[PDB]
């Protein structure tokens, strides 16, 4: 009710970041959700004196009808201060990628009851543009805590914290967990029970609510514990080929670069000569011992890999075909924190771009439960593909930072 | 006396840590300073200026410049220094909307909304820093003080705070009359409908109406501006747009300049004109930017001018946007890593045109081209119309899903149709994703000396066949592609090849079609010849063997 003071971090002015072409569809979204938000005080309309910008855009959330409004917020979230004034900062749970169940519901609506600092304000204008430029956009700028600002979450967790404290008390074993517009809450129970408690959850919010928000009663149903990964595995072959040692060396090669000591000396011995690549070499015994070091070797874990959370995450994916996707996440170079593949891109058969816009969210979001922050992304695709076309197919309310990678790695035959 | 409305004042500030300007005025003659005393006492009658006190530390100057053809003087006054100083603002006229995607209008009425302008007042607190000073006679008596009260002419906030203004009035006019258009430009607004005349006419005076409300008044005298409109480069007519007229000047020779006009004047051409080409006169004004030098014009550059001549020959015109149509867009290639386009709903009406052009890079393809030209295209459309168009490309379906299942990135196109209007876009070659049992493998290498320079390429078999060729003036990164180059010469229709070189395959996994490298450019044309190629990639220095005979006979 009385507004906790903001700025923004020393020698930094606000963003000025050009809104992006919306199709009429999202235009006509946004007017209708923004006429809404104006009339209940949420938003107010701004004069020619603002100088700055945030994009706007709409999404439809997982398994929803109704549009959402979406701020891409990452430029005033690196250019606003830190907040550790009441906490040095959440400690992240590490319990929460151990539970059976993990729901994630949208309580970004709750944000809405908390005034956000008048000197604040100006610095999350916002622009609905016109088809064809027209007419001026529609300008805005917030009066309450915005859904995908940084500092949202972090005003509003002594309140949330205190709505939540009857739940937590009556249920000490549910792992409950925010990330920006995200509420986290996971459990071991049997499914049914599970959903019967997030749903008591919700009612606890709604029940501050009248003391509607229009996607709480959705839910994104998650199972970390059976989250799968992707070690190093070498072919079992009766018959190998020239090509096939070859390709066996090169793995091994590239795999020696994160295991000291993987050996290809005896498996190099076959090859002697000059052979066809097609034709069949049987392996020795002394190749066949080193083939066996090496497999063992794969089975223990990488040496000397530690999660530091004052470095960034970094997510490489690789397309491998046949709609097929692996992906690895790290901070240091062959020091893999987490590795993964998927096959079971949804909705998007024919459409690759879709396919990898739904790898993003999935690697991000594992990326939020088990380290409580988004990883930045080497995305296999041209930039102009890319950002044509992510905002037609994302379903999230954050949005994670990305580069783009343009000259083909070798490294996509060693996990295909 | 009816009551009006005030005009919402905008809060305005001067930049973070900067006061406001202290510049002094330039001496003027008594000619001058009795033209601007007559000037200003005409301003401050009329409320635009203030004559203020001695305590007021701010000034900018002012001069007295004379009329052309005229014994009448006008007043400057030198914002420049006030300007710097003046925060940024919002500016709505950024983009400006194509005529393309405007909608047909049968009327369209222009009012003058320059007297409008000075009931805009300028924020109270803002005025101080407007002072200027008329110097006085002989420098004998103090000079006459002055602030503004309104938007000064000049002034780096005026033009946005005037569009704010306007629009924040108009606002509840066109949002209660759904069937009209406004639009502002300079000092004039726009009305435009689709109603029959006297209804057209009826909205007009409503809309005079409303402006009274603030008592901004239009002169009833209607306007000498009517359709055609000329605004921003471009000719608006009530049911087609072009661009003005674009006339191609006729000279002996070319200077840098010239040649930078004549391919501006091509690019505007290019929204309406189809298929005009800039590539070969662009590539003139490569690297050098001294705008007088005399620059020949080559044979492809005189061809391309004269089929641009020919193209320009005489006037074409699009067509506005019916939003109840499908948007269609049609891209041919024009070779030289050139591309154009049109749009249009019915057949033969263009709504517009355009071009692409490859991007500066070390290797590329026709498809890779083609995708970029579609996402241009895309983007493009959802500004002017808000919606992709249904796309005719020159490849076929088989060939589009070869593609973008085999390579290696995401890509995507949206929905389209093949249009067999040659010269179809197609994949040159195509890789075997495994060895090819019979044919011949060639293990390659190639080396260089990096002080030297000189190197060594070549290949051994499986069959016994081998190659070394000593190469001057060379790189590792050379050595090893021509070493694929030898082995693709010669084999057979099949090959096998097997290469340590990182940078030859990071070069073909990309699927070029076209280099700026000779070398990678005959590479293409062998890979293009071959029915099949396997290309094999291995670690150099592991003991692989035909990899350790030829790296030995290359290093040597
Ligand atoms: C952008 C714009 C520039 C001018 C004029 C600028 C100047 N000078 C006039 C108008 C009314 C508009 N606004 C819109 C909006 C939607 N459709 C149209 N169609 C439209 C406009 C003019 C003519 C004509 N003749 C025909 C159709 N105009
Ligand atoms: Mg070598």
């Amino acid at each position: 009710i009385e507004t906790v003071p903001v700025k923004l971090k020393p020698g930094m002015d606000g963003p000025k970041v050009k809104q992006w072409p919306l199709t009429e569809e999202k235009i006509k979204a946004l007017v209708e959700i923004c006429t809404e938000m104006e009339k209940e005080g949420k938003i107010s309309k701004i004069g020619p004196e603002n100088p700055y910008n945030t994009p706007v855009f709409a999404i439809k959330k997982k398994d929803s009808t109704k549009w959402r409004k979406l701020v891409d917020f990452r430029e005033l979230n690196k250019r606003t201060q830190d907040f550790w004034e009441v906490q040095l900062g959440i400690p992240h749970p590490a319990g929460l990628k151990k539970k059976k169940s993990v729901t994630v519901l949208d309580v970004g609506d709750a944000y809405f009851s908390v005034p956000l600092d008048e000197d604040f304000r100006k610095y999350t204008a916002f622009t609905i543009p016109s088809i064809n430029n027209e007419t001026p956009g529609i300008r805005y700028q917030y009066n309450v805590l915005p859904q995908g600002w940084k500092g949202s979450p972090a005003i509003f967790q002594s309140s949330m914290t205190k709505i939540l404290e009857p739940f937590k008390k009556q249920n000490p074993d549910i792992v409950i967990y925010q990330y920006m517009d995200d509420l986290y809450v996971g459990s071991d129970l049997e499914i049914g029970q599970h959903r019967t408690k997030i749903e008591e959850l919700r009612q606890h919010l709604l029940r501050w609510g009248l003391t509607e928000p229009p996607f709480l009663w959705m839910g994104y149903e998650l199972h970390p514990d059976k989250w799968t990964v992707q070690p190093i595995v070498l072919p079992e072959k009766d018959s190998w080929t020239v090509n096939d040692i070859q390709k066996l060396v090169g793995k091994l090669n590239w795999a020696s670069q994160i295991y000291p000591g993987i050996k290809v000396r005896q498996l190099s011995k076959l090859l002697r000569g000059t052979k066809a690549l097609t034709e069949v070499i049987p392996l020795t015994e002394e190749a066949e011992l080193e083939l066996a070091e090496n497999r063992e070797i794969l089975k223990e874990p990488v040496h000397g890999v530690y999660y530091d959370p004052s470095k960034d995450l970094i997510a490489e994916i690789q397309k491998q075909g046949q709609g097929q996707w692996t992906y690895q996440i790290y901070q240091e170079p062959f020091k893999n924190l987490k590795t993964g593949k998927y096959a079971r891109m949804r909705g998007a058969h024919t459409n690759d771009v879709k396919q990898l816009t739904e790898a993003v969210q999935k690697i991000t979001t594992e990326s939020i439960v088990i380290w409580g922050k988004t990883p930045k992304f080497k995305l296999p695709i041209q930039k102009e593909t890319w950002e044509t076309w992510w905002t037609e197919y994302w379903q999230a309310t954050w949005i994670p930072e990305w580069e783009f990678v343009n000259t083909p790695p070798l490294v996509k035959l060693w996990y295909q | 006396m009816v009551p009006i409305s005030p005009i919402e004042t905008v809060p305005v500030k001067l930049k973070p840590g900067m006061d406001g300007p202290k510049v002094k005025q330039w001496p003027l003659t008594e000619e001058k300073i009795k033209a601007l005393v007559e000037i200003c006492t005409e301003m401050e009658k009329e409320g635009k200026i203030s004559k203020i006190g001695p305590e007021n530390p701010y000034n900018t100057p002012v001069f007295a410049i004379k009329k052309k053809d005229s014994t009448k003087w006008r007043k400057l006054v030198d914002f420049r220094e006030l300007n710097k100083r003046t925060q940024d603002f919002w500016e709505v006229q950024l983009g400006i909307p194509h005529p393309a995607g405007l909608k047909k209008k049968k009327s369209v009425t222009v009012l003058d909304v320059g007297d409008a302008y000075f009931s805009v007042p300028l924020d109270e607190d803002f005025r101080k820093y407007t002072a200027f000073t008329i110097p006085s006679i002989n420098n004998e008596t103090p000079g006459i003080r002055y602030q503004y009260n309104v938007l000064p002419q000049g002034w780096k906030g005026s033009p946005a705070i005037f569009q704010s203004s306007m629009t924040k009035i108009l606002e509840p006019f066109a949002a209660q009359n759904p069937d009209i258009v406004i639009y502002q430009y300079m000092d004039d607004l726009y009305v435009g409908s689709d109603l029959e005349i006297g209804q057209h006419r009826t909205k007009i005076e409503e809309l005079r109406q409303h402006l009274l409300r603030w008592g901004l008044t239009t002169p009833d005298k209607k306007h000498q501006k009517e359709p055609p409109f000329l605004w921003m480069g471009y000719e608006l007519h009530p049911d087609k747009w072009t661009v003005q007229p674009i006339v191609l000047p006729e000279k002996d020779s070319w200077t840098v300049n010239d040649i930078q006009k004549l391919v501006g004047k091509l690019n505007w051409a290019s929204q309406i004109y189809p298929g005009i080409k800039v590539r070969q006169l662009s590539k003139l004004l490569r690297g050098t930017k001294a705008l007088t030098e005399v620059i020949p014009l080559t044979e492809e550059a005189e061809l391309e001018l004269a089929e641009n001549r020919e193209i320009l020959k005489e006037p074409v015109h699009g067509v506005y946007y019916d939003p109840s149509k499908d948007l269609i867009a049609e891209i041919q290639k024009q070779g030289q890593g050139q591309w154009t386009y049109q749009i249009y709903q019915e057949p033969f009406k263009n709504l517009k045109t355009g071009k692409y052009a490859r991007m500066r890079g070390a290797h590329t393809n026709d498809v890779k081209q083609l995708t970029e030209a579609v996402q241009k295209i895309t983007t493009e459309s959802i500004v002017i119309w808000g919606k992709t168009p249904k796309f005719k490309l020159p490849i076929q379906k088989e060939t589009w899903e070869t593609w973008w299942t085999e390579y290696w990135q995401a890509t995507w196109i949206p929905e389209w149709e093949f249009v067999n209007t040659p010269p179809l876009v197609k994949l040159w070659y195509q890789l075997e994703k495994e060895p090819i049992v019979g044919a011949e493998t060639f293990y390659v290498d190639g080396a260089a000396n990096r002080e030297t320079k000189l190197g060594k390429a070549g290949y051994v078999t499986n069959k016994g066949r081998q190659k070394v060729v000593p190469l001057t003036n060379t790189t590792n990164q050379k050595t090893e592609l021509q070493a694929i180059y030898l082995a693709l010469q010669d084999s057979g229709l099949e090959v096998n090849i097997v290469t340590d070189s990182q940078y030859a395959l990071g070069i073909i996994q990309a699927q070029p079609d076209k280099s700026e490298s000779e070398l990678v450019n005959q590479i293409i044309e062998q890979l293009i010849k071959k029915e099949k190629v396997y290309l094999a990639w291995v670690p150099a220095h592991k003991g692989i063997g035909g990899n350790e005979q030829v790296d030995k006979l290359v290093s040597a």
